[PDB]
């Protein structure tokens, strides 16, 4: 139920093959470069679980804001995220831990609309500056 | 007898579909009730005060348990709950009760003020407010929507508020649930106006909140955290709550006499007034000093004339992305005081 | 190796100027051979990621899966504190842009993306 | 604390304990140290030794 010593060897291992060097810290957009290498009883299936992966990216971005992230933060989120948390948190680790996931998905939700919502501004400001132009004609 | 056909009505509107052709919802249409409201999210206060030792529920040193016992169902109102739906076994059922019945309710409500008695002692006023309290511990919410909704779609706010005080003076009381959803009610109307532009939206406002006060008194377990957590998660706490901190807008766009001519991009303080900042539209605007005293600073989304003493930051607490857009308006004096008087 | 490029490029830098060729096309590219040259320039496995990973980036599912709420009202306080510097002119046309109903179904909205 | 909740604060603790692996990169300049590399982390070397 809990994350072993060959699932933190095998994290080891990746994170020293993700990390070219011995810094300790990586840029945050790498991150996902290390969760989707990342192999065996951690593996994250891609094809079922793009959800909970683009969470854990958003996640490991928000953490620090545009932050470079070290190797302690992806291990203690990959430990959380591995176990069930209602049953081995306290009740207020728990809840700090619920609501923080909760901010999480309405947060990546909202991020991914706010695509849709630059692409139809860019078409409707383009339009109405048109309309703008045309009435400075008008002036 | 059109109280007790009312009643009657009432009584039997869960038994309509059954009774005529299978599958009819299709072939036979009712409009659905329109509600535009979003009722705040939690809802606001209790919903029901549970019964405390109820002899329809199966389950359930002794001298004491039994003193508890008593104690505690004497505390229970036991009248002021749906007794046989509460009762009746839970293993859907549709509800035809058309907008131009609920109307029959406001002359229902006047009814309760009328003293004159039956040869057979029967008084009206008690049979309506029987009838009225029975509507209401059963379904506040089908017996308020007509109301609710009307509301939105003109501004007869005044009305409401009569009929609600009526009603509320007549009964004596409102029972935990009908507290709890007119309340919740109220507050998504007064979030509505303040999102939605309208011509009446403030004067909605003010009407809601000159009875509110009286709603809140048959809350149970409101209370002041929650509001607080919920408001602000609505972004409504400044109408509601005085005690309502918000950064105001940095800075303000106002438009001038013509149409898409040169705005201007103004700034606002903490400690700036509507004054400096239509004393600097009319320096940019270049207008005569003789000409000074007719232009007045106006919301034309909100339909409101601004003040010249009272605090930008207090009129425009959210501080957005867009900045609120305002007019340099020219009118004659008096009409621009007696516009700032009203709205004052 | 995968139709993502993480999981390909272990092996196609580990199992393998030209025969990576045979890598790309799974994506169906077919760049000038002697671009095959211009991506080994990069040699290793975290350049050659950071390289591609911004060439691919230079649907259905997505949107049924955020629409987990939607009222004419909570969209247009959704997107106002959310948007960019608009004016709120833009959002009274997109609270009347079909059906009327006060809704919005989320596959027209991706219909009217482009 | 229930035994769930034990396990968790000691987890927390290892991986509080826990450091990135020492082990450099394996070099493949010259494959001298290349293979000197690949024969110095056979597990059957570390057993013999």
């Amino acid at each position: 139920q809990l994350l072993s010593y060959n699932d933190l060897r095998h994290f080891q291992i990746i994170w020293n093959m993700v990390d070219d060097k011995r810094e300790g810290v990586i840029p945050t957009f790498r991150v996902k470069f290390l969760l989707r290498l990342l192999r065996g009883r951690l593996e994250v299936d891609l094809d079922k679980d793009k959800l909970l992966f683009k969470h854990m990216c958003y996640e490991m971005e928000r953490l620090h804001n545009g932050g470079d992230v070290t190797f302690h933060d992806v291990l203690s989120m990959l430990s959380y995220r591995s176990v069930d948390i209602r049953k081995s948190l306290q009740l207020e680790e728990l809840l700090a831990r619920e609501q923080l996931e909760y901010t999480i998905e309405e947060e990546v939700a909202k991020q991914t609309i706010r695509m849709w919502l630059k692409k139809c501004l860019k078409r409707i400001r383009a339009k109405q500056q048109q309309s703008c132009s045309i009435i400075h004609s008008l002036r | 007898n059109a109280v007790l056909k009312f009643h009657t009505l009432w009584r039997f509107r869960y038994q309509v579909w059954p009774r005529m052709e299978e599958g009819a919802q299709q072939i036979f249409k009712i409009p659905p009730p329109s509600i535009n409201f979003t009722l705040p999210s939690p809802v606001l206060g209790m919903p029901s005060v549970p019964m405390f030792d109820p002899p329809w529920v199966p389950q359930c040193n002794l001298q004491q348990e039994e003193e508890k016992k008593r104690l505690g169902r004497e505390a229970s109102l036991i009248t002021a709950i749906p007794i046989t739906q509460e009762a009746c076994y839970e293993p859907p059922p549709q509800a035809v009760f058309p907008a131009c019945i609920c109307a029959a309710v406001l002359p229902i409500v006047h009814l309760m003020e009328d003293g004159e008695v039956r040869e057979d002692g029967v008084a009206v006023s008690a049979v309506a407010q029987q009838v009225l309290w029975n509507c209401l511990i059963e379904d506040p919410s089908t017996v308020l929507r007509h109301f609710l909704e009307k509301l939105t779609i003109s501004n007869r706010q005044d009305e409401l508020m009569y009929m609600l005080r009526k009603l509320l003076l007549n009964i004596g009381d409102f029972p935990a649930q009908t507290s709890h959803i007119l309340f919740n009610y109220l507050v998504g109307l007064i979030m509505y106006f303040v999102r939605t532009p309208c011509e009446w939206g403030m004067d909605a406002i003010s009407a809601t909140l000159t009875f509110l006060w009286e709603v809140v008194g048959y809350v149970e377990g409101l209370f002041f955290k929650d509001l607080k957590q919920t408001m602000k998660k609505e972004q409504c706490e400044v109408k509601l709550l005085v005690t309502a901190s918000m950064p105001g807008t940095k800075t303000l766009v106002v438009h001038g006499q013509n149409e898409c001519d040169i705005p201007t991009q103004l700034p606002v303080h903490e400690d700036t007034q509507f004054e400096a900042l239509l004393k600097e539209c009319l320096e940019f605007f270049n207008i005569p000093e003789s000409q000074s005293t007719h232009y007045f600073l106006m919301d034309k989304r909100w339909n409101l004339i601004h003040y010249n003493k009272t605090y930008v930051r207090d009129i425009y607490p959210f501080r957005r992305s867009v900045s609120p857009q305002l007019n340099l308006v020219h009118m004659h004096p008096e009409k621009g005081q007696e516009l700032i008087q009203k709205q004052v | 190796l995968t139709e993502e490029q993480i999981a390909e490029f272990k092996e196609a830098f580990s199992l393998f100027t030209k025969e990576l060729g045979t890598v790309m096309r799974s994506l169906g590219q077919n760049p000038t051979e002697a671009e095959l040259q211009d991506m080994i320039n990069e040699v290793d496995f975290p350049e050659f990621l950071t390289m591609m990973a911004r060439k691919m980036k230079d649907e259905i599912r997505e949107a049924f899966r955020v629409f987990d709420k939607i009222s004419a009202a909570e969209l247009r306080h959704v997107m106002t504190n959310l948007g960019e510097k608009l004016t709120d002119e833009e959002v009274d046309e997109m609270i009347r842009e079909i059906d009327g109903d006060g809704q919005v179904n989320y596959e027209e909205f991706v219909q009217m993306m482009t | 604390l229930t035994v769930d909740q034990r396990r968790w604060e000691d987890l927390k603790s290892r991986l509080k304990i826990a450091q990135p692996l020492h082990l450099p990169p394996r070099p493949d300049n010259d494959g001298f140290r290349a293979k000197m590399y690949d024969i110095t982390q056979h597990p059957f070397f570390k057993r013999t030794i």
